[PDB]
């Protein structure tokens, strides 16, 4: 089905969230260097920092959006017996044809 | 026979969905069917008391002749063609199949006649709050006819009845558990001055079970339950309810 | 992803000593702080001075036995000044930056193992992708009826009814593969052990020499090597088709039962062997225990019996698709439903019963009738056989239909296959001209029992005729016919 | 319905927003921020308890942050689940069956 697309959009939003983590983890160790007085990477600190904010805001819009979509999909509109019953024949019949002549 | 039933309706909008749903609930496809019903009243020229040779208070009522019309006498276009009843019903909405239905009432298109379902029903069971519509029906099958005036119309006149009004219904029915039937239907008034769809806008929904007994309170009570379960299962999607009794009384009126 | 995050949130573990010692750590290291918060409850008795103070005091059982209100203080607001104003206090606030720093060092460390912990969860993202690639039956088990364990999946039989133990049930492993449960048929990802239906036909000839029998078996093996790849429901769709075949063998169990109505082999009630008299031969098998269970060496040689035998399986298999079909005729068609299977073993008998009949009976008997018609081999004569009896009843794929358009289609489907199921002997006739006479005979199988009912008219200016409906009498009737023929 | 389910997710998102901020801001306070200015209203006075703020921050903020994450990954895959909730026709065949019958059954004509 073509929803497998929307499914992959969310599984990727999932990787975005694991980035919210991965990114803010640097924010943790980098602010470690920063209050240690060694203003060495203060610009780099600012970078990965607005980056943790960025990843989660993108995730926030992306899954929030996905939820909006699912609500929209929701707004939008035994199977066993059917095909199986007939198809019986189709396989056995085609195979009975096959053993009668071939190649 | 006892007919316990629940009614409701859906706009043509809801049909597509309802269908997909009903197929899953029942596990059978909907099956396309139709039927014409011709209603007869006692000849208003004759006049009769309301009592028997066995002093019984007996009221005048209408008779209902019902049968299938093969679709060949009903359908507007082959292009539509196909086997699918729901997409086909949109094709049928608002207006009539060939009809002019008089023709068939007296043969045509030197003749004998078909089989009919000859019925007479009583008002649904008096009840302060019924969980289900319970209605009695007297029926006989006419197999064919014989004699001078063997057209169904002659026959009815011979018996002292007169044609009153008629209607065609086309729909799909679902065959289901413990004799439960679901009909999703459309009804068309048939007169000589043209045909109009009574159900224009949507489908009449009827879920029912005809019970042989009446006098087996148990199977009657089982049947109530069946219908209840259905209404209940679909509750929050469609309400199946008991129609007003007064609205199911085929008496003089 | 959610399930896997919920798994990590189930405390769950199978650790010996590893899991054991760790939880003991929690006990003692937590208990310490619990116990030291009790020194905190002892400062409560330390109030004394008030009744509400006594209340707080009884907190220790030893307070219950240490009556006194005991302690007292004075004023060193000066010492509060010293705490706050000391160069030591300025310095101590450095112990605040120091512990806080090492806390931030901890924080950094925790944060990084988190993204790598989300990385084991990307194994799952892949599993979901695998599931995205490649029935919506919704079930609940482990009883209770509310909560407990609840999930969803498809199964096999559907329209028309074998009856017992028939379905399918499906769940996902941590290897991103789906395991196929059956609600019995006991789980083994795309099955554990499978029995295909199988077949096998023996012939015992020897040119009527030493009673030596060999077989030959039409074999159904797609392969022994199995793929149904993990993370692939498309391969699982293939496994689902395999599941369908397994459900089909259950059908051959119904045919087993349908044997029970015949006098041809069912030995000890523990095994049943399909077999028939002529040329003594045997055809197909599957023990009252089962059908086809897999374990053998594999070499390719064929054999004439083997080729024929593959024809049997498809027929026998086919024949109960018929049953699987005329069941559904009734169901779709009329109120009650079809449930409970083959009363009179009329419906049942069709499977494996009418094939056996067919092969054996009509054929051997026709052959035998032909030798009897060699007893009428005497006159110059002539005599011919048709499908004429067959033509007269049981027409194939007719436009007529039944009650309905929907109904008509299925009826039609039945009919052409219905030739096979109907297979009684057609019958035959012979005739003479010159002031002209005529006779005729029909072979009827009723369940492998053979009737030969004949007719005969000698057409001339004034008519004379007789018709008669046992093989002993047939021989005799032929002898009487020679006399009343020309001669 | 779907609405109520989402509301929770939105709340979780708001929670996730409000705690890396507390980890950052409380970092200042944890590092100790004693003010010559009298107006500033953050305190870290007493020994144990003011560096205890640092031990609580660790468990609180870091697990609230990571927790908002764990709950939000549940939220995600929950919606995913929600979405995964979801020949020889003719008499021609009569001929075929006759072929098989003659084939399997004996006699050579």
């Amino acid at each position: 089905p073509y929803i497998q697309e929307r499914l992959k959009s969310l599984n990727d939003i999932e990787t975005q969230l694991c980035s919210m983590l991965q990114e803010a983890s640097q924010v943790t160790f980098i602010f470690g260097e920063l209050k240690r007085g060694n203003e060495s990477v203060k610009p780099q600190f600012e970078n990965h920092v607005k980056q943790f904010y960025e990843r989660l805001d993108k995730s926030t819009t992306q899954l929030r959006k996905e939820i909006q979509l699912l609500d929209e999909n929701v707004g939008t509109r035994a199977l066993g017996q059917d095909t199986e019953k007939m198809e019986e024949q189709l396989d056995l019949l085609s195979a009975i044809l096959d053993p009668s002549k071939s190649k | 026979v006892q007919q316990l039933s629940l009614f409701g309706s859906i706009g043509d909008d809801g049909y597509d969905l309802l269908i997909s749903t009903l197929t899953t609930i029942s596990g059978n496809p909907p099956l396309l069917y139709n039927s014409l019903c011709t209603v007869w009243k006692p000849n208003p020229s004759y006049d009769v008391e309301n009592v028997n040779s066995r002093n019984q208070l007996v009221e005048p009522n209408r008779i209902k002749l019902s049968k299938e019309v093969p679709f060949s006498y009903l359908i507007d276009e082959t292009m539509m063609d196909k086997p699918l009843n729901f997409r086909i019903l949109k094709s049928f909405t608002n207006d009539k199949i060939p009809l002019n239905y008089a023709m068939t009432r007296n043969i045509l298109h030197n003749e004998s006649c078909s089989p009919w379902s000859l019925q007479i029903s009583d008002i649904p069971a008096a009840g302060n709050n019924r969980s289900v519509s319970m209605q009695t029906i007297a029926e006989t099958i006419i197999l064919s006819s014989a004699g001078k005036n063997s057209s169904v119309s002659s026959l009815m006149n011979g018996l002292g009845y007169v044609f009153e009004f008629q209607y065609l219904t086309i729909g799909v029915k679902f065959f289901m558990k413990h004799g439960l039937i679901l009909e999703l239907q459309k009804i068309w008034q048939i007169e000589e001055a043209g045909n109009s769809q009574i159900t224009s806008g949507g489908f009449l929904l009827k879920a029912y079970i005809n019970v042989s007994r009446g006098t087996d309170i148990d199977r009657i009570n089982y049947t109530e339950t069946a219908l209840m379960n259905l209404k209940k299962e679909l509750q929050g999607y469609i309400e199946l309810s008991v129609p007003d009794r007064q609205s199911m009384d085929s008496r003089v009126a | 992803n959610e399930n896997g995050e919920t798994d990590d949130n189930i405390e769950t573990v199978m650790t010996q000593e590893q899991f054991v010692k760790r939880r003991r750590d929690m006990l003692e290291h937590i208990n310490l702080a619990m116990n030291e918060s009790s020194l905190a409850l002892e400062f409560v008795s330390l109030l004394l001075s008030s009744v509400k103070e006594s209340t707080g005091m009884s907190s220790m059982s030893p307070f219950l036995r240490k009556v006194v209100k005991p302690s007292s203080l004075n004023s060193d607001k000066i010492p509060y000044v010293a705490p706050t104003k000391k160069e030591y206090i300025e310095l101590d606030i450095l112990n605040k930056g120091w512990k806080l720093q090492s806390l931030n060092e901890s924080k950094d460390l925790l944060r990084a193992s988190f993204n790598k912990l989300s990385s084991i969860l990307q194994n799952e993202h892949d599993y979901w992708n695998k599931i995205m690639q490649s029935v919506i039956f919704k079930i609940r088990d482990r009883t209770s009826g509310q909560k407990l364990l609840a999930i969803k999946y498809g199964y096999e039989d559907s329209g028309s009814t074998y009856k017992h133990d028939r379905g399918i049930a499906n769940i996902r492993n941590n290897i991103e593969s789906q395991n196929l449960d059956l609600i019995p048929h006991g789980t083994d990802f795309v099955h554990s052990v499978k029995k295909f239906l199988r077949v096998r036909i023996f012939t015992k000839i020897e040119s009527e020499d030493d009673y030596i029998l060999s077989g030959e078996s039409v074999m159904d093996r797609d392969s022994e090597s199995e793929e149904a790849e993990t993370k692939d429901i498309r391969k699982q769709i293939q496994l689902l088709k395999k599941i369908i075949f397994e459900k089909e063998l259950m059908y051959q169990i119904k045919k087993e039962c349908a044997l029970l109505i015949s006098y041809g082999v069912s030995i000890e009630n523990e095994n049943k062997v399909i077999i028939e008299l002529p040329n003594e031969k045997f055809e197909i098998e599957l023990l009252s225990l089962d059908d086809d269970s897999i374990v053998n060496h594999e070499q390719d040689l064929p054999k004439i019996n083997d080729k024929r035998a593959n024809l049997m399986l498809v027929m026998l298999r086919l024949l109960l698709v018929v049953i699987f079909k005329k069941t559904l005729r009734s169901r779709i068609s009329s109120p009650h439903g079809l449930i409970n299977l083959n009363v009179d073993d009329d419906i049942l008998i069709i499977r494996p019963i009418l094939g056996k009949v067919r092969f054996a009976n009509y054929k051997l008997l026709l052959k035998k009738i032909i030798k009897d018609y060699v007893l009428d081999i005497v006159p110059g004569s002539s005599i011919t056989e048709t499908e004429v009896e067959r033509e007269q009843p049981q027409e194939n794929k007719n436009i007529d239909d039944e009650n309905i358009t929907k109904l008509n289609k299925e009826i039609r489907a039945f009919d052409k296959l219905l030739n096979i199921p109907r297979r009684e002997l057609k019958i035959n006739l012979p005739l003479t001209e010159h002031k002209s006479p005529n006779l005729s005979l029909m072979l009827e199988s009723p369940n492998y029992c053979n009737a030969l009912i004949h007719i005969k008219f000698s057409a001339g200016t004034e008519a004379n005729a007789v018709s008669f409906d046992v093989e002993d009498f047939l021989h005799f009737i032929v002898a009487e016919y020679i006399q009343q023929k020309k001669v | 319905m779907s609405n109520q389910a989402l509301y929770e997710k939105l709340e979780q998102t708001r929670t996730i927003l409000s705690v890396k901020l507390a980890e950052l801001i409380n970092m200042t306070t944890i590092a100790d921020r004693n003010d010559d200015d009298e107006g500033s209203f953050a305190q870290e006075n007493s020994e144990l308890a003011v560096a205890t703020t640092s031990v609580m921050m660790v468990n609180n903020q870091t697990m609230q942050l990571i927790k908002n994450v764990q709950d939000l990954l549940i939220l995600t895959r929950s919606i995913k689940e929600k979405w995964l909730l979801n020949f020889d026709e003719k008499q021609i065949e009569e001929l075929l069956d006759n072929c098989i019958e003659t084939f399997v059954a004996e006699k050579t004509t």
